[PDB]
């Protein structure tokens, strides 16, 4: 009932049966979107 | 003995998790007090404007599922754990130059009965 | 053959824990003997004020959680033991600059039947 | 009948009960003999 348990039931829900390496799409030929953004901290030197 | 048993009961990975955070009353707010203490100022590179220091930040925050009954446990007031297994909110200077950003040493961390 | 049956009872993480030191009858004190012996003094550079030494610091402390029957066993008198797995007091210096505080080498422990 | 098959059973077998810490001698008494050896790859400095 409690909101962190619920977070860990779904944690704990969620990465059953999720396989790191796999790629995960739909289909083979479909693809992804890799949205790319830089920001500078500093320039060191 | 006792203080074996009594850290298998809190640090049970069944009944405590290290990745989701404590909250209670509908996503309350966990405050953190942080304070800094340095114990030596090792050098100033001002032709590469570096300060290196060494530095002691002391972290309090407040955490419910961590209570326990202290007259079972053979009236514990404080016990200690290591810092690698409960959660802790991490801290890092936002301005740091070369790479280096969390702490060193994770040092153990006291825990009261209150939480 | 003893050897091998003896360390994995003595080593049993279910039944010795290193997160915790020992104590009984509620947090009686653990003595702890140690002795610096120093075996060169390599470098003394004043111009950054750091002595860079070698040094063998010896510590000896007794434990009673550890200890074994000499009659079971062979009389087998003394073990080597790892150090990263029996428990270990934190002895490091706190002076020191360039932020290395433990030992490098972790080397291995003797313990006698006595602990 | 394969060579990495035969040799998977073999790794199997004695990595079962061996232990890593104990000194590995027949009888307490008996002692062991390291032989040591140097090479220089180059004298740096």
């Amino acid at each position: 009932e409690t909101r962190a348990h619920a977070e860990e039931r779904l944690l704990k829900k969620l990465f059953s049966g999720y396989n790191k390496w796999s790629r995960p799409v739909a289909n083979i030929s479909d693809v992804v979107l890799v949205r790319f953004g830089l920001s500078i901290a500093q320039l060191i030197d | 003995d006792t203080e074996e048993r009594l850290v298998e009961h809190l640090l049970d990975p069944s009944r405590y998790n290290k990745l989701i955070r404590p909250a209670t009353n509908g996503s309350e707010l966990v405050t953190v007090q942080l304070m800094v203490s340095l114990a030596q100022l090792i050098s100033v590179h001002e032709r590469e404007q570096i300060m290196t220091t060494n530095v002691w930040l002391t972290q309090e925050w407040e955490d419910y599922r961590l209570t326990w009954k202290p007259e079972e446990f053979d009236n514990m007031k404080k016990v200690r754990l290591p810092s690698k297994h409960i959660w802790l909110p991490d801290v890092v200077l936002y301005n740091n130059a070369d790479g280096m950003y969390e702490v060193s040493f994770y040092s153990n961390a006291v825990v009261s009965y209150d939480g």
